[PDB]
């Protein structure tokens, strides 16, 4: 089927001024019969379009800093960034245009490394205004944590809640390099009024063990 | 020199069609091929197809053959992509791209949102605070389409504000939170108001948030 491009790592934490190395493996040879190898590298900044950095393996696109270099051959390719700066942060994609259909890797996030930070966790009951109107949203805030990976688990009178919550995560903080996350649990007014203990359990690498915030109504 | 100016956002219903456009300049339009690319949370980046404006020859990703149709207009140096029988799987950002030899820049992208939902302002609910640092916020619920904006105390309060990305609820309406962390001891001394604005419905709401 379509040539699969497999990127590694999925996420690459680095410090400013560091060396970064991102790889891309192809399920088929990308060598064209004209001798060229059509493996291209892009950077996508948040809310922007992908920007071409390196085309056909190692050609550096006119006006792209020489800190970016592309190497490899056949099916194993590497992008190197010699002194990472703020402007280089975002998602890096490889793509191939040797074989129709042209395909793209799944992307590698380049982010800023920092010391583990345990999230500050807060739970918010539904407002009386919202309950008036017939729905109950319960909100759990995980604030300023690192690394990104966090598990939130909602429990209602000890019933594990599954499929009725939604999470949203902020972009990495420009100053302090942390993430924040909100999880909303939605119930009917009726169901919310049937139970007492609403509990948000947060598992995070920065913590000794899972923290729980609850309230009884 | 080289510019690829794509058309604005599209909000359309399932079964409908849209036609996206990409006006080019700064190179000889007729001498380079044009490509379209889809970017979606579900499938990441996908190449849709290519078109040679010189003779209108085109070549598609079999996955999109029939769904996407590429055409050009030389008079205006514009490329088009028509999408038909839209499903929510077609909700995505679509990009138009130039040949690498002219730079291989991409247009800024056009967002296509496939929904039944009609325009609708949010309700705004407080996320009231209850050692050392407190958190509070506003829940901005059940609006369509995106975006809503939220500020705190008329832009005066920015430190420690996080305004999360909207989530699409199964109802087909959006919801989001904006929070701020403030010092514990200001509560009852200091007023906090989220300034919410949903321009598509003209819903502007200032909501006070307190214990």
């Amino acid at each position: 089927s379509d040539i699969e491009l497999t990127q590694s790592p999925l996420s690459l934490p680095v410090s400013l001024g560091d060396q970064a190395s991102i790889s891309c493996t192809s399920s088929q040879s990308l060598l064209h019969s004209n001798g060229d190898t059509y493996l291209h590298w892009y950077l996508q900044k948040p809310g922007q379009s992908p920007k071409l950095l390196i085309y056909t393996l190692s050609n550096r696109f006119s006006g792209v800093p020489d800190r970016f270099s592309g190497s490899g051959s056949g099916t194993d390719f590497t992008l190197k960034i010699s002194r990472v700066e703020a402007a280089d942060l975002g998602i890096y994609f490889c793509s191939q245009t040797t074989h129709v259909p042209y395909t793209f890797g799944g992307g590698t996030k380049l982010e800023i490394k920092r010391a583990d930070a345990a999230p500050s966790v807060f739970i918010f009951p539904p407002s009386d205004e919202q309950l008036k109107s017939g729905t109950a949203s319960v909100v759990c805030l995980l604030n300023n944590f690192y690394p990104r990976e966090a598990k939130v688990q909602w429990k209602v009178d000890n019933a594990l809640q599954s499929g009725n919550s939604q999470e949203s995560v902020t972009e990495q903080d420009s100053k302090d390099s942390t993430y924040s996350l909100s999880s909303t649990l939605t119930l009917s007014k009726a169901d919310y009024e049937k139970h007492k203990v609403y509990a948000c359990e947060v598992t995070h690498q920065g913590l000794s063990s899972p923290v729980t915030k609850s309230f009884n109504r | 020199q080289v510019k690829l100016q794509q058309s604005g956002a599209e909000f359309v219903k399932a079964g409908a069609s849209v036609k996206l456009s990409c006006k080019t300049s700064g190179y000889t339009f007729n001498n380079y091929w044009i490509h379209w690319v889809k970017q979606s949370p579900g499938q990441g980046l996908e190449w849709i197809g290519e078109i040679d404006p010189s003779d209108g020859y085109s070549n598609y990703n079999q996955k999109f053959k029939g769904k996407a149709t590429l055409t050009v207009d030389k008079s205006s140096s514009t490329a088009y992509m028509h999408l038909n029988s839209l499903t929510s799987e077609d909700s995505a950002v679509y990009y138009c791209t130039s040949s690498t030899s002219v730079g291989g820049s991409w247009g800024q992208g056009t967002t296509v949102t496939v929904s039944s939902a009609s325009t609708k302002g949010p309700s705004v609910f407080p996320l009231a605070p209850s050692g050392g640092t407190a958190a509070l916020g506003c829940l901005v619920k059940d609006y369509f389409p995106e975006p809503v904006t939220v500020s705190w105390n008329s832009g005066a309060l920015t430190s420690g504000v996080h305004t999360f990305p909207a989530v699409l609820q199964s109802s087909g309406l959006y919801s989001l939170s904006s929070v701020v962390t403030v010092p514990s001891s200001s509560l009852g001394t200091q007023t906090y108001i989220c300034n919410v604005n949903h321009k598509p419905s003209n819903t502007k709401v200032d909501k006070k948030v307190e214990p």
